[PDB]
């Protein structure tokens, strides 16, 4: 049961007031929405919400905010809100975002959501998203989920693909296997995961519908079938097959099931990632020797090398706006996550953990999920794309690897 | 010991010390054309998982070519690379890595 633990991004970021929400009932609310909003904003690496012990007032409405009490603390916005019960057993979750700086008392954003109990965290996250986008201009990703593979020591089914919310809550098991699982990939609508399984004796590439567990067989040709990535327009799955004698890129039209070969080199070409136009891929090739990232249009033409950082680069994930990619960059016997601006070729190293691999970007481009090794096993790590915020999702029941960040949900 | 070929970092050739061992396998398979061998190939952890499939496959393939060089039927030999997903032992130095850089001949 994963939870986020921050290592740094501590006690810094934009100061903000997030107030416990008011509760129209006896006892405590079914869920601490202000706690969620505070946690989300801090998890973004951009905000430092004031701790509960220090709140100068706990207004339960916008009208009750005293702006001067927050400007005295260099805090220019305050979140307040209310949770009320409905007769059908559902809840209303409402927030108001109140300017406490240059436009004191102005309500900058507000909303109300009707949800049942089991979707209270979801509502809290929607409130975080709106506050986040209003204050920073960047679309929120707090409603997202992550996929990942947990490997226990022993048992008949040591390998499990699982999904949880991005902050660890609401985990469920997608699939259990006696043999390794690789490389989960989300469809853009969030409804399906592609992954690789070796449970038949060799690799097979499948697409599972999450709501009902339905499985679509995509590819199990001799040798390897893996490295899936859904095109952002929903139309295609890119992947890699090595039936020809080395890994090469293919795309399948999801509607017809028709498979087309995209690369045909004698080198290995794998780990495809889509540019925003659903026509170009970045991907790993060893044609130059040590792995590097290349770029190819799926319709025709020779792949072009795009990386020159350090000695080796691979395993890339292009941002949802196409401006940058993150990748695994290897030098001096070490490998870390790096970010490359796709227009200038400039590179910034993000991480300093050990044996960094498989980076996945959040759908707003601000955060990276990836895996490293701590002691004898894999773990999950978070690092912002400016390299300043760093956290982990420590786990209880085994090694955790192969993370993939969902699209917006 | 009798059904594993080991390899150095980014190497995939069958070196002389394994020749003898592999020949017993070829002998056996030539004799029982009913029989199918599965060559499981592997790589150590440095790298990334989908790319390191290829390092495993170069090793397994090289076993396949050698056996075919000894008269074995192509159709008696399949190859499955696990890349770095099924290490023989855990650890982060060369003792662990040399143990994990291997191709295993198994009769399924």
């Amino acid at each position: 049961e994963v939870r986020i633990v921050i290592d740094s991004g501590v006690d810094s970021g934009r100061p903000i007031g997030v107030v416990p929400f008011q509760w129209a009932g006896p006892g405590a609310a079914p869920e601490d929405i202000g706690g969620i909003v505070a946690a989300d904003l801090r998890n973004s690496g951009k905000f430092n919400p004031l701790d509960r012990a220090r709140l100068p007032q706990q207004p339960g409405s916008a009208q009750e905010v005293q702006p001067a009490a927050w400007s005295a603390l260099g805090i220019d916005a305050v979140v307040v809100g209310q949770v009320t019960p409905n007769p059908d057993g559902s809840y209303n979750v409402a927030y108001q975002l109140v300017d406490t700086g240059g436009a004191p008392g102005t309500v900058l954003a507000q909303n109300s959501y009707k949800v049942n109990k089991q979707w209270l965290r979801y509502a809290g996250h929607t409130a975080s998203d709106e506050v986040f986008e209003k204050l920073t201009g960047i679309k929120g990703a707090f409603r997202t989920r992550i996929a990942y593979v947990v490997q226990t020591n022993g048992g008949q089914f040591p390998y499990e693909l699982r999904v949880s919310d991005y902050d660890g809550y609401n985990q469920f098991v997608v699939h259990r296997s006696p043999q390794p699982l690789m490389s989960p990939a989300w469809s853009p609508d969030g409804s399906k995961l592609a992954y690789v399984t070796f449970e038949s004796g060799r690799s097979a590439l499948v697409i599972q519908t999450l709501a009902n567990g339905a499985v679509r067989q995509v590819a199990s040709f001799p040798r390897h079938n893996g490295a899936p990535a859904f095109s952002p327009d929903g139309s295609k799955l890119a992947f890699a097959l090595s039936k020809t004698g080395s890994l090469n890129l293919y795309v399948m039209d999801l509607a017809s099931g028709q498979i087309r070969q995209v690369t045909d080199g004698r080198s290995n070409n794998t780990e495809p990632t889509w540019f925003p136009d659903s026509q170009n891929l970045a991907f790993t090739s060893d044609q130059a020797g040590r792995p590097q990232v290349y770029k190819v249009n799926i319709n025709g033409g020779a792949p072009q090398r795009i990386t020159w950082e350090g000695s080796q680069n691979q395993d890339a994930d292009v941002s949802s706006d196409g401006k940058f990619m993150v990748m695994v960059s290897s030098n001096g016997g070490q490998q870390h996550i790096a970010k490359q601006d796709l227009a200038t070729g400039g590179v910034q190293v993000l991480s300093s953990t050990f044996l960094d691999e498989t980076p996945s970007l959040a759908p707003n481009g601000t955060m990276v999920l990836y895996s490293s090794s701590q002691g004898m096993g894999s773990v999950l790590n978070l690092v912002s794309t400016d390299g300043r915020f760093k956290a982990r999702l420590p786990a209880t029941d085994g090694q955790v690897k192969f993370p993939a960040w969902s699209p917006y949900l | 010991q009798n059904n594993i070929v080991y390899f150095d970092l980014d190497k995939y050739d069958i070196r002389s010390d394994f020749a003898q061992m592999l020949d017993a396998h070829a002998n056996f398979l030539r004799s029982n054309p009913s029989y199918k061998v599965t060559v499981e190939g592997h790589a150590d952890e440095r790298g990334t998982p989908e790319y390191n499939i290829s390092l495993g496959e170069r090793r397994a393939n090289a076993v396949k070519m050698y056996l075919q060089g000894k008269g074995v039927s192509a159709d008696q030999i399949s190859i499955v690379s696990y890349g770095k997903e099924k290490p023989a032992v855990l650890g982060h130095d060369e003792a662990a890595y040399s143990k994990n850089r291997r191709a295993v001949l198994v009769y399924l």
